[PDB]
């Protein structure tokens, strides 16, 4: 709070002491630079909780999305939430993708790139066929299915980021 | 929604300086506009504020009799006249706008954010050295 | 704290000032409406941390589970934790499931339904066969393997929710 | 704060009252046992947020990693972050792994073991083949592909822990 | 474990009202039962409380000489006699039960939850208007 | 970086005890070293501290005239002489080191952690019983 000096020989001493006590006490309920057990508040600084934390409402972390055609008609849709990337494989194979080939139409942007190679497992509609697409730290994705020229690739999951 | 400061500089002890804050983009009916200060080596401390409605003021004990606050609602500008400057007045001074409550001569900023303040200026450096 | 007025001409002035200072000071350690650096506390209101947060203990978010037979013997077990749904595919194919067919025994309940179609990749015990089951916003799941009348479907992962 | 008694008949009364008010007021900005809207702070005790929480910076939870060859050349790399385990299947099949067999070179350590059996779906480089590896509560992983003696197994995802 | 209020209503300034709170389902040895109030346009403020053991009381400055608290442990009920009602007494009044500490005539609620209170009533509306 | 306590024990009311704290592994220029205490049935309370630079002290009201703090920077050791011991002095006493600010005779610990303290000892039990 913003208080007034209580000093030897001041006028209205009792009034000043009371005013200061009231302003200080007000900040034990709300406002000022203190975090309270009620009210919508914005809190700066690094806060380390050494104990257990429970959140009964929603917990919202920073979020960003990106989607692009990696190559050969394969679409990768991403959403970063904290240190996790939610992915969804989409699109439809529109040209021949060679076994073990790099997908060169779009690279995954640096901010969605993992520390180490992540293998995203997918499945082709209408049969029993699976594949995986690697996302390396470079974001230059690689197709690890066999040579394929058609089909509908799908798969939802996550991979970690730093 | 901007608070623009000016007037900071280097002065010797006993020197004088006049800070200004151009406040625009908000009501005023509910606000007090004023000044804090902060070392790189400290948290903020409130210096002086003025009610934008009734003109009631607050001046911190560390600066009473030396610093005086003024306003002019038209130019959307608040002033801090800093006289008899001391080495310990060295800090970056931030213009601030906040909703508040008073208890006689004592004040409290009521905002949900840091220091109970809604808006901050970029800051103006005041340096007092021999 | 709950303090007493300090006023011009009161009796026991020093005692009242001291009592008020002590009650206020008590709330800088614990109790009242202030959040402290110690103690088990319950905190209401929207709290926005603009900086970095560290939790050394557990972080508990709201949780709810659901499990049901989607159709054709396929079981889907779900657990919602915040905005993520943990899934586990189970059961055993007990009747013919046509390629691209809707699973109509149970729909996924609205509270576990994603914003957009999620493709859950699974695998059949004992061979190299993969499939995927789509969960659309409607919760009417769809089988994207080929026509199948037997087998043990499995797969653990997550998909996002709003 | 650490305050001085204000009492009937004390010397320097105004000075003592002022000193106490200033020390108390200081703790409404920083220090003491109160959590503030600024500053890097460490907070003990169980904290329950009944409302919505937003974190604009990073949210760091306890983390631990483990990696080992489960058996037959298959490597499983894990990272526990709160109640989630991030996994990555690696290695290369170096000996015959029978269909439905336990992987007995390394068990997953107890602290990374799930409550219930988790089926981790993977894919073999260069073809359409999928498999899954079960992680039961015992950590004795099981191969659910067919009998296999070669190949490069991959797959990134997560499974839950208590 | 319930706190049931009654007695709220509309009155003119200078008017009177009597609130009641039926407290059941808990010890009392460690509790004080009392009243807060809150605008839709405010946080809560404490009004008056009574120790359920020794009967010591607290009455807020804003209401001293006008509001008086009473109890009767048997009916598990606490009373607030509100006299010489003012426009600014308009609020919803909540019955509350909390563990506490006293420093002479000053109090502090010690609970880990909001306002240091363990249990709350649903609230009773008190409206003071011309 | 260690604070090692000793001297705790069982005494009758009116009895005496002398606690010691061996502080090593840190500067001292910026620190005060002292004592808190805590029931299993309480939060911590500050008892007495001493500035490791200028020797200024703090002694809590609950213990003034009975407990006195001493230091000796060489043995890296602080002392608490506890005289005229009372039943209510029963607690575990923790040695503590913290950065601080003073306002005349009043103090505040400025650390980001619990109670504004940087380092804690393991604690020494003081029991006062008939």
């Amino acid at each position: 709070a913003s208080i007034k000096k209580v000093y030897r020989g001041m006028k209205n001493g009792a009034e000043t002491i009371n005013d200061d006590l009231e302003a200080i006490n007000s900040e034990l309920t709300s406002g000022g630079n203190v975090v309270h057990k009620t009210g919508d508040e914005t809190i700066a600084g690094k806060k380390t909780f050494t104990g257990n934390v429970e959140v009964n409402g929603s917990l919202t972390l920073p979020t960003k999305s990106w989607s692009g055609e990696l190559g050969g008609g394969i679409i990768l849709s991403l959403r970063k939430k904290g240190t996790t990337v939610e992915y969804s494989i989409g699109g439809e194979i529109s040209s021949s993708i060679l076994a073990n080939s790099n997908l060169v139409n779009r690279s995954v942007p640096n901010e969605f790139c993992p520390r180490n190679r992540c293998s995203l497992v997918g499945h082709m509609v209408g049969g029993w066929n699976a594949f995986h697409i690697d996302i390396p730290s470079s974001g230059v994705c690689q197709w690890f299915g066999p040579t394929a020229s058609s089909g509908t690739p799908r798969g939802t999951g996550t991979y970690p980021i730093d | 929604v901007q608070l623009v400061e000016s007037g900071g500089g280097l002065v010797q002890p006993g020197g004088s300086l006049r800070l200004s804050c151009e406040a625009s983009g908000f009501s005023f009916d509910d606000y007090a506009i004023g000044w804090f200060r902060q070392a790189p080596g400290k948290e903020r401390e409130g210096v002086s504020y003025i009610s934008m409605s009734d003109g009631r003021t607050y001046v911190a004990d560390s600066v009473t009799g030396r610093f005086t606050i003024s306003s002019d609602n038209a130019k959307n500008t608040v002033y801090l006249q800093m006289n008899s400057l001391k080495l310990e007045d060295t800090a970056v001074y931030y213009c601030a706008a906040g909703r508040f409550v008073t208890f006689g001569s004592a004040w409290s900023f009521v905002g949900g954010g840091p220091y109970g303040i809604d808006y901050w200026g970029k800051g103006t450096l005041v340096t007092v050295s021999s």
